[PDB]
RNA sequence: GACGGAGGGGUACCACCAGACGUGGAGUCUGCGGCUCAAUCUGACUCAACGCGCGCACCUCACCAGGCCCGGACGCGCGGAGGACCGACAGCCGGGCGCGCUUUCGCGAUCGCGCGGGUGGUGGUGCAUGGCCGCUCCCAGCCCGUGGCGCGAGCCGUCUGCUCCAUUGCGACAACGAGCGAGACCCCGGCCGCGGGCGCCGCGGGACGGCCCGCGGCAGCGGGAGGACGGCGGGGCGAUAGCAGGUCUGUGAUGCCCUCAGACGCCCUGGGCCGCACGCGCGCUACACUGGCGGGGCCAGCCGGCGCCCGCCAGGACGCGCGGAGCCCCCGCCGUGGCCGGGACCGCGGGCUGGAACGCCCCCGCGCACCAGGAAUGUCUUGUAGGCGCCCGCCCCCACCGCG
């Protein structure tokens, strides 16, 4: 749940070869690769499973601007823990696309690839620093007060 | 594993219609009459509630597994909170009755068989839910 | 020897004096095969009282937060060997040392 | 996870932070007028080792140092404390137009 | 009002003895620790907090006993002009000394 | 006018566990997993022995602090003090009226008279 | 004696630890000690305004 | 100086505009005002009082009705030890307390008086006054040395140019140097590295208005790209000077003044602050159709323990140390019906805990108002508004409150 030795916890041995973090809104998503017959599962549940149906059609970016090929054989397993629910895809998401550039890995402009992925989805490969922010004496909210009687 | 791969839903409906020719668990007359909760507002129409409730406990148990889940734990899954009151409403379980019966039923049936801390499944059940399990995604 | 298994926990108020004392038993212990120190998760204490004694105000409220940061060291070795590592380490006044065996 | 969050000494530090300020609050009651400026009390070895930093250290021991001990000695009955036990570091402060507490006495 | 003779004379032993008392004061029915003694029916019993502070207060009011209050506690320091008078109520001797007399030198 | 399954006179002359088993939780918990204090306990025989005793009108209607004991059966027939934070309130208690806190047939308010 | 109604009632009559105040007693981590009471004495305590 | 329906510039969602969610209309609750009562303990009263002084069945507790009890220290003057005090079964009075009676029992100066003195007190005056806080203050000014100018009050620097949230600077100047505010600093994130590690947690570094282009005396100033992040992260600490602001009701912070034993001392017993037209000052839940109510896929972050068994629950037993939200998302059931909207009022039980419910929860009735809120108001620009839940403070009991 919160930045634990979970990253490897889960699974022993079989040692996954690539290790890369997705992260939006508290949700951590550590991506496991291990270049087999296809395997994008992320959170050990398929692509097509999602809390929300509409959302997933967002998680197949990667896939429909970069090329099929590289979706066509993988291996995935990814420890998702934290967030409320649509903040876990985005992370799943910045998670899987950094796990297929670090297979890319050898050729050097692997980053001029992973931009035309930038270019239609900016912050696939970046994280935000977007964070909750905190309630002070006096209010009920972190950006409010309670109602002013007298101006 | 295709036991993560068929959706929970569809996994929890259709396994309770063959556990209707089993005859397996015996959902008890009392509890059919009572609804579920202390929390919620009416209850439910089900009517095969019971059998209902008992497709949604055992497919969680599956991921559940070795760590185990008491009478609590699978409550938490059907967790609601009261739609009704003037003042704010702060969350609270749901009725320990109904849950208590539907894994000591499952204990009888050797499917759950438990000796820990409060129940885990008897490895011949998981491999016969998960064997539902490989009938439903293929 | 009757190699017991010794758990030394620290629990201090200041990170500055914290770090100190793990250094000396760190550094007292590289002769008894001394694992290496763990860092607890800060343990926050705040205590939120409205400043004012009195009611008169927008009641303004201080947050006064005291860290608590406790040291987790595992050293295998005789009963005597921990007295005398005692003798090098140096103690600062009021930081808790506790001797789980 | 797998340690008790009721970790006893945890609360157990603090009762030595308000022994600290209760401590602070005993040297102040008359200690103050004989000079105590700051206190560190160590329970690490049960020691008790209190260091009274003030500005001139031989107003305690007087003459004949039998009171020295007996500060210990009314800690004593709170804390069941053993003479020479506990110890009462009263040292000298240099620079005590530095000091603050006993600047203002 | 009924304080024993034997609650007294070993009550100003103990703090004759220590030279020092910590109570955190008790406005009613209390048990002192540190002091016990022996009744008429030689039962071994604790002292009152009620009880006990009267006579503590008219120590320090004898002036016997210099005593100090931080809110809620008294911190009584005997005087030496105090340990002769408590020899005059113990029937003691002079020559015994109160524990701290000396000994707490530090080198 | 029957009171829980018993007529007036049967409640009337039932001891306390006999009306205690049919009542309401309070009522039944009073005496279930606790009991009496010794002080309520000896209340009830400083009238008891005196209902059952008349020589004639009773010269007694004893004034009496205690207010919130649950009333008894066999209490019926007497007035007591029932003191509200002021003054006594001569209560008279009926047999149906038996099974409740003598506390709410009390007055300590005012009725209303403001309204200003 | 006054001993047989003294002080007979039961029932918690906590104190502020460092006053002899009674209300904002604050027994959050076993700290008996006073809320007013408590600006006087929190940095010996080691809680700090950060 | 301060005012000004004086001007010249600044700046702030406490100002406003483009918008947003409101509140005021509805019910409900909590705190006032105003009533009533034996008593409703009170302080506050435009921002800067009014769910606020950290959760009144008791205690708290300040007040009302009843009574017990001394705890009148230390010095002298007395009374005076088989006689100072203090306890007492019944029969009582009396909720009651051997208080005080009938009583016939016990004690043993441990003391009772007289004085002088100590003696406490949520008792008055916060226009005696400490401390601390509210405000002025989403707000930048303050003063010193030397030298100038003035009889002096005072000026000058400390500025009628520009820039900045900001005497914030850069230029220029009978001022010239200093300073204290603001900054700096610290706390938590944006990211990474090194040691490590159980509890991912300690120590470093790093976005620098750096560079590009345009303007800039120059300070700065836009448009920019790289980039965890754009030119304070979210916070704290906060000058000089004030206020007759608040608190003597937190206190071994206390002055004067009062009550000092039929006490404003201190214990018990039952009250009250939970009474109470209307009016308010916050809140809370609604008015349904992006809503219900539906079982049934769930998901946290504060940082938190679970099991088993009866019981609809409420809970209770027997135990082992151990573990997570709602909204929403599911398929359904459902016609615009004060409705299967809403959840009031209030009968009937089951419990909890507490000396004790008058506290509270659950189950089962019941279906209040209300069908989009008049003036007149607030509060806020990104993880923000709103919506929706968790934890704590207090607390046997109990959140709508507040800090998070």
């Amino acid at each position: 749940d919160l930045l634990e030795r979970n990253d490897i916890e889960v699974r022993e041995r079989d040692k996954y070869t690539v290790h890369t973090l997705g992260k939006k809104k508290n949700s951590v998503a550590v991506a496991f690769v291990k270049a087999g017959k296809g395997d994008i599962l992320v959170n050990n549940v398929p692509l097509a499973l999602v809390r929300p149906e509409i959302l997933r059609t967002k998680v197949s970016e990667p896939i429909m601007i970069l090329g099929e090929s590289l979706f066509k054989g993988l291996d995935m397993n990814i420890k998702v823990a934290g967030g409320g629910h649509v903040s876990q895809i985005y992370a799943v998401r910045q998670a899987i696309s950094r796990g297929v550039l670090a297979s890319v890995k050898d050729e050097a402009a692997r980053s001029e690839l992973r931009a035309k992925l930038v270019s239609y989805d900016r912050q696939l490969v970046v994280s935000d620093p977007r964070r909750c922010e905190a309630k002070k004496f006096g209010g009920r909210g972190a950006r409010a007060r309670r109602q002013k009687s007298y101006r | 594993s295709s036991v993560t791969r068929v959706p929970a839903d569809v996994f929890i409906n259709s396994f309770a219609a063959h556990l209707k020719n089993r005859g397996i668990i015996k959902c008890p007359a009392f509890t059919d009459y009572v609804k579920t909760g202390v929390s919620r507002q009416y209850a439910p129409r089900d009517a095969d509630w019971f059998y209902i409730k008992a497709a949604s406990v055992i497919r969680h148990f599956y991921i559940s597994g070795s760590h185990s889940i008491g009478v609590a734990g699978l409550a938490r899954k059907y967790s609601s909170l009261q739609k009704g009151k003037t003042t704010p409403h702060h969350t609270k379980r749901a009725s320990c009755k109904v849950i208590r019966s539907i894994v000591s039923q499952f204990l009888g049936q050797k499917l759950l068989i438990a000796g820990e801390r409060g129940r885990h499944i008897s490895p011949n059940g998981r491999k016969m839910v998960e064997d539902f399990a490989e009938g439903l995604q293929k | 020897d009757m190699h017991q298994k010794y758990t030394i926990i620290v629990v201090g108020k200041d990170l500055k004096l914290v770090e100190r004392y793990v250094k000396s038993i760190v550094k007292e212990g590289r002769a008894f095969g001394i694992s290496g120190p763990c860092r607890a998760p800060v343990r926050r204490l705040t205590i939120t009282t409205r400043k004012s004694p009195c009611g008169e105000g927008t009641n303004t409220w201080h947050r006064f937060e005291l860290r608590m940061y406790k040291r987790t060291f595992w050293v295998t070795c005789g009963g005597n060997d921990i007295s005398t590592i005692l003798s090098k380490t140096v103690v600062i006044p009021g930081i808790q040392v506790t001797v789980e065996v | 996870v797998r340690r008790d969050e009721e970790n006893v000494y945890y609360s157990k530090y603090l009762n030595d932070c308000i022994m600290e300020a209760e401590l602070h609050e005993f040297f102040s009651r008359e200690l103050v007028d004989a000079g105590y400026a700051s206190c560190s009390l160590c329970r690490t070895i049960d020691s008790i080792c209190v260091i009274i930093q003030c500005a001139e250290p031989e107003v305690v021991m007087g003459d004949n140092h039998y009171r020295l001990h007996k500060i210990e000695y009314l800690l004593a009955g709170r804390f069941m404390c053993d003479p020479k036990n506990f110890n009462i570091w009263v040292d000298k402060i240099i620079k005590r137009g530095l000091s603050a507490e006993i600047m203002v006495d | 009002v009924h304080i024993p003779k034997a609650v007294y004379k070993a009550v100003y032993a103990h703090l004759y003895e220590n030279a020092s008392l910590a109570l955190k004061e008790y406005w009613r029915v209390g048990n002192v620790p540190g002091i016990t003694y022996v009744d008429e029916n030689g039962k071994l019993c604790n002292p009152t907090y009620l009880h006990v502070n009267c006579i503590m207060q008219s120590l320090e009011s004898r002036g016997v006993v210099k005593d100090t209050f931080a809110w809620r506690h008294h911190y009584y320091l005997l005087t030496e002009k105090g340990e002769q008078f408590i020899r005059k109520e113990l029937d003691l001797t002079d020559d015994v000394l109160p524990t701290p007399y000396s000994k707490p030198s530090i080198k | 006018p029957n009171f829980r399954g018993v007529e007036v006179e049967k409640l009337a002359t039932m001891k306390i566990t006999d009306i205690l088993p049919k009542l309401n939780a309070r009522c039944r918990r009073r005496i279930g997993k606790h009991g009496l204090s010794m002080k309520h306990l000896r209340f009830v025989n400083k009238l008891r022995l005196r209902r059952a005793a008349q020589p004639s009108q009773k010269p007694k209607i004893v004034r009496t602090h205690l207010r919130d004991m649950i009333i008894f059966p066999e209490m019926i027939g007497m007035t007591v003090s029932v003191y509200n934070g002021r003054q006594f309130i001569p209560v008279e208690i009926k047999p149906p009226m038996v099974g409740r806190a003598l506390r709410e047939y009390s007055m300590s308010y005012k009725i209303v008279s403001h309204g200003k | 004696m006054r001993e047989t109604e003294f002080c007979t009632h039961i029932a918690h009559k906590r104190e502020c630890r460092i006053c002899g105040n009674y209300n904002s007693v604050y027994r959050k981590y076993g700290l008996f000690i006073c809320r007013r009471c408590f600006k006087e004495n929190a940095g010996k305590i080691g809680f700090v305004k950060l």
